[PDB]
RNA sequence: UGCUGAAAGCAUCUAAGCACGAAACUUGCCCCGAGAUGAGUUCUCCCUGACUCCUUGAGAGUCCUGAAGGAACGUUGAAGA
RNA sequence: CGAUGUCGGCUCAUCACAUCCUGGGGCUGAAGUAGGUCCCAAGGGUAUGGCUGUUCGCCAUUUAAAGUGGUACGCGAGCUG
RNA sequence: GUGAAGAGGGAAACAACCCAGACCGCCAGCUAAGGUCCCAAAGUCAUGGUUAAGUGGGAAACGAUGUGGGAAGGCCCAGAC
């Protein structure tokens, strides 16, 4: 009889943080993906934003198994002639440590409007202070 | 496993202390420090040294008897202090030492002026000849590995510069 | 060296070595016997 | 750092041995710091400056504040230059042509002249196609600007007819000849991007 | 290519660990570049009058004021279809 | 098959690496010079002519080199024929 | 046997492969193949091992003190390797 779906307006949203020192990338990355798209909350509607906003500081410190440290590598074509330009897991923290979670939770979210919706939720971080101390963002493991 | 089960003995007047996995060293010639590795086991027992394997760890025999084999020279490089003769075979080939920087002239347009990273006290009794000493085997083994880079025998006359205990292998013309 | 596919212990003195993954067969006598690879 | 300068054509100096070395005659005027920028607000070091001097209607209201900020007259447009950490300079000082007497060689940048326009034979040495041989409708075009169906697309970057020119372009380490102080000039050794009357920004050669 | 060094009393460039190593790779050089929607920063400038109305909504007016600035128009350019 | 213009040349290119030159290395029946083979390396560079429709090829003269291939044996709503 | 003449779930996409045959409706429940950390419904299930190669997630002859299991066969207190 018409059952329940999360309308937007009436959305009450978190605020998280997450400290990802020597946390496994994908494991958290899951874990963060799940929160984001509004999983664990009872009213989950697939076309609705109702996960949290979450805050992962401490990036750069981020673990990884293996020889993934040097060996996982992340491809990118630049759209151009013949521009393919690769960046070993190394590599990547030496310059934007952002880009890896980032990257790591991406693949993991939907495609689409909705998706980049969810995404703009998650906020990374290198260094260990965070300049949303005004939303009280509460500790989360 | 062999090597492992056999103490290191610590002489008289050797400080040394473990901090958790990070062992320190100190005696006359210098004070060294070494970082273990996790999978090994550390501790004093009587006056010698022991080794032992960690449980639950793959690996451990293999890890220890090292930390045994590096401690054993740690031990002998602050008592003792080690030492390695360099000699410098052929003609218009010199070396001269001024304060911790070795003066190689090794037949190049430019006199080769050799660093010494960390405490290595170099000297030479002849003008070709480099006996260098000082507390690690690996800071004075890799050091001796360089002043050897920079021109290694060549397998004809044995010109450039050998270890001292080194046999050289030279051939014939054809 | 060589980089054979069928690395073997040609003299006496030659020895196998895996470094980095690669099975090598370092020589003391002949550096003819060094080789690489298989 | 550098400093910015209109270009006054070009000469050449015939030295006593022989040798007449073409030279740009660039005028150097006052240079004067309009503001300095710090790691504190603006997360870089760095200066501000300006030269020449505009009629005061022609500076507009949030422009002829900006001036009165530092204290100085409103020179005609504005430029920046990064500070190399050691060397510090404050709003309102004029720094002079008397910067580059120690220098020896200069890169100097400036405004390219536009050519409007250009086809692929002029733009990027494209060659004519053969004059006659019985060619129809096709001397100076392109030619082939790809594949077949295996990209089915043109390339990106591939070299097209366009605008030529009217971009700005640097030239390296060209020899100071000399530094005049008193006229306000600093002659260079070559040619400059640009027309007379076009500002360049000349400063000293990175490649050293 | 080495140094120290096991597993494997030794040995061995490695399993802990540690140095070198090329026009390749990342920067350094030049250019574009915050439509980088994740739309950053600095600096300066400008606006400081009233009344109705209702479903007091980030509402809709009504006269009054029209700024900083811009566009338009003109003379034009070593800028330009 | 109610049409996917077929060789060669010009113009314009682009990618692969099984590297022709240039860069770094191991062995050598490597004295040096010059090689021989092998390994890593695709950043950039890589003839002009005579003959023939030629691709190829042979020849003359250069070059550090005059690489082997993919791209509808690249490229005719771009030219030639 | 299937398609042709058969939709639906799975095998990423995939007439013929695996599961299964749509009379129509319902915002009911149990299962098949195949699955169960996220894209995306359900195990970050339980216990015992293997794997260190990112194997899983293309391939042979042949090469190798990789690493697990076993079942045997060569020596000791006169003390072998
Ligand atoms: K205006
Ligand atoms: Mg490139
Ligand atoms: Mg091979
Ligand atoms: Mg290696
Ligand atoms: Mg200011
Ligand atoms: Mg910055
Ligand atoms: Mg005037
Ligand atoms: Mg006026
Ligand atoms: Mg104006
Ligand atoms: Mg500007
Ligand atoms: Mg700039
Ligand atoms: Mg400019
Ligand atoms: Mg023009
Ligand atoms: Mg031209
Ligand atoms: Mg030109
Ligand atoms: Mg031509
Ligand atoms: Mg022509
Ligand atoms: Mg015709
Ligand atoms: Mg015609
Ligand atoms: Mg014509
Ligand atoms: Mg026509
Ligand atoms: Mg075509
Ligand atoms: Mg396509
Ligand atoms: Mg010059
Ligand atoms: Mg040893
Ligand atoms: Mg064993
Ligand atoms: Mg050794
Ligand atoms: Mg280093
Ligand atoms: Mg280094
Ligand atoms: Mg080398
Ligand atoms: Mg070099
Ligand atoms: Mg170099
Ligand atoms: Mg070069
Ligand atoms: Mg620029
Ligand atoms: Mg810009
Ligand atoms: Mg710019
Ligand atoms: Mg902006
Ligand atoms: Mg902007
Ligand atoms: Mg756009
Ligand atoms: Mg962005
Ligand atoms: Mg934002
Ligand atoms: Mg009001
Ligand atoms: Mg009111
Ligand atoms: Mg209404
Ligand atoms: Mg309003
Ligand atoms: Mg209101
Ligand atoms: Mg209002
Ligand atoms: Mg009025
Ligand atoms: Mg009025
Ligand atoms: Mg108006
Ligand atoms: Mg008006
Ligand atoms: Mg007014
Ligand atoms: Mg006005
Ligand atoms: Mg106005
Ligand atoms: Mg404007
Ligand atoms: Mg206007
Ligand atoms: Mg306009
Ligand atoms: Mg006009
Ligand atoms: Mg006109
Ligand atoms: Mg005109
Ligand atoms: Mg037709
Ligand atoms: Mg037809
Ligand atoms: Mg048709
Ligand atoms: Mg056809
Ligand atoms: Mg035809
Ligand atoms: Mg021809
Ligand atoms: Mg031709
Ligand atoms: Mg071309
Ligand atoms: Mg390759
Ligand atoms: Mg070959
Ligand atoms: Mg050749
Ligand atoms: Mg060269
Ligand atoms: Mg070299
Ligand atoms: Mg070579
Ligand atoms: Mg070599
Ligand atoms: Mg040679
Ligand atoms: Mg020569
Ligand atoms: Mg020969
Ligand atoms: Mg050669
Ligand atoms: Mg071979
Ligand atoms: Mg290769
Ligand atoms: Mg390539
Ligand atoms: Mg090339
Ligand atoms: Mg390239
Ligand atoms: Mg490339
Ligand atoms: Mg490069
Ligand atoms: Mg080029
Ligand atoms: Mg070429
Ligand atoms: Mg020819
Ligand atoms: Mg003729
Ligand atoms: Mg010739
Ligand atoms: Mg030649
Ligand atoms: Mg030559
Ligand atoms: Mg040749
Ligand atoms: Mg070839
Ligand atoms: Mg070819
Ligand atoms: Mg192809
Ligand atoms: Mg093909
Ligand atoms: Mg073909
Ligand atoms: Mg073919
Ligand atoms: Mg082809
Ligand atoms: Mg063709
Ligand atoms: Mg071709
Ligand atoms: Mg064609
Ligand atoms: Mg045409
Ligand atoms: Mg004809
Ligand atoms: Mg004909
Ligand atoms: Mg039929
Ligand atoms: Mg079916
Ligand atoms: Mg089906
Ligand atoms: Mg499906
Ligand atoms: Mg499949
Ligand atoms: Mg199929
Ligand atoms: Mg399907
Ligand atoms: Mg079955
Ligand atoms: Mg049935
Ligand atoms: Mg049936
Ligand atoms: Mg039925
Ligand atoms: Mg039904
Ligand atoms: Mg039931
Ligand atoms: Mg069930
Ligand atoms: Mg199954
Ligand atoms: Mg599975
Ligand atoms: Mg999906
Ligand atoms: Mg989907
Ligand atoms: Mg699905
Ligand atoms: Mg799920
Ligand atoms: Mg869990
Ligand atoms: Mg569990
Ligand atoms: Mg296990
Ligand atoms: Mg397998
Ligand atoms: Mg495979
Ligand atoms: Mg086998
Ligand atoms: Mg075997
Ligand atoms: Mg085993
Ligand atoms: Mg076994
Ligand atoms: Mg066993
Ligand atoms: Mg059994
Ligand atoms: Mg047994």
């Amino acid at each position: 009889m018409k059952t329940f779906t999360a309308k937007p307006e009436t959305v009450k949203r978190d605020w998280y943080v997450v400290d990802a020192t020597g946390k496994t990338l994908g494991r958290l990355a899951t874990e963060l993906a799940r929160r984001l798209r509004g999983k664990h909350k009872a009213e989950y509607t697939p076309h609705v934003d109702t996960g949290d906003y979450i805050i992962v500081l401490n990036a750069d410190k981020v673990a990884v198994t293996g020889n993934k440290r040097t060996d996982k590598v992340y491809y990118h074509h630049t759209g151009h002639i013949g521009g393919i330009k690769q960046a070993t897991f190394e590599e990547m923290i030496a310059r934007r440590p952002e880009r890896v979670i980032e990257i790591a939770v991406k693949g993991m979210l939907p495609k689409g409007p909705l998706g980049r919706a969810m995404f703009r939720k998650l906020k990374v971080y290198a260094g260990n202070e965070h300049n949303h101390a005004a939303q009280q963002p509460q500790v989360l493991d | 496993s062999r090597v492992a089960k056999a103490p290191v003995v610590v002489p008289a007047g050797v400080d040394v202390k473990i901090n958790g996995q990070v062992i320190t060293i100190k005696g006359k010639n210098g004070e060294l420090t070494r970082t273990l590795n996790d999978a090994v086991e550390v501790k004093h027992a009587d006056n010698t040294l022991t080794f032992g394997p960690r449980d639950g760890y793959a690996d451990g025999w293999a890890q220890a008897g090292t930390a045994r084999a590096l401690l054993n020279s740690m031990v002998i490089g602050v008592t003792e202090g080690f030492t390695k003769k360099l000699q410098l075979v052929g003609v218009g080939y010199r070396a001269a030492v001024k304060g911790n920087v070795i003066n190689l002239s090794l037949g190049f347009s430019h006199p080769v002026d050799h660093q010494l990273p960390a405490g290595i006290t170099a000297e030479c009794p002849t003008q070709t000849e480099i006996v260098l000493k000082g507390a690690d085997k690996q800071v004075i083994g890799q050091v001796a590995a360089d002043l050897r880079a920079y021109r290694r025998p060549e397998p004809y006359k044995g010109k450039g510069v050998r270890y001292a205990d080194e046999v050289v292998r030279t051939k014939e013309a054809k | 060296m060589k980089v054979r596919a069928s690395v073997k212990k040609l003299c006496r003195n030659c020895k196998i070595v895996k470094r980095d993954g690669v099975i090598r067969v370092i020589c003391s006598a002949e550096p003819k016997h060094k080789q690489r690879q298989g | 750092i550098g400093l910015v300068g209109k270009k006054v054509g070009m000469t050449r100096i015939f030295t006593e041995d022989g040798v007449s070395i073409p030279v740009t005659v660039i005028e150097v005027e006052a240079n004067r710091v309009t503001q300095v920028k710090d790691l504190a607000n603006d997360g870089y070091r760095a200066i501000q400056v300006t030269t020449g001097a505009k009629k005061a209607n022609r500076v507009t209201k949030p422009e002829a504040g900006h001036f009165a900020k530092a204290g100085v007259e409103a020179g005609r447009g504005l430029w920046e230059f990064r500070l190399a950490e050691g060397e510090e300079f404050t709003v309102g000082q004029s720094i002079s042509v008397e910067l580059f007497a120690d220098v020896k060689k200069v890169d100097v940048t400036g405004t390219s002249k536009g050519k409007g326009f250009a086809g692929t034979v002029k733009r990027w040495n494209f060659r004519t196609q053969d004059a006659t041989h019985g060619n129809s409708l096709s001397h100076r075009v392109p030619g082939s600007i790809g594949q077949n169906q295996t990209p089915g697309k043109v390339f990106k970057g591939k070299k097209m007819a366009g605008q030529m020119g009217n971009e700005r372009v640097t030239v390296q380490s060209l020899d100071v000849v000399r530094v005049d102080a008193e006229r306000n000039l600093l002659l260079v050794k070559g040619a400059v991007p640009g027309a007379t009357g076009s500002d360049l920004i000349v400063k000293p050669a990175v490649k050293a």
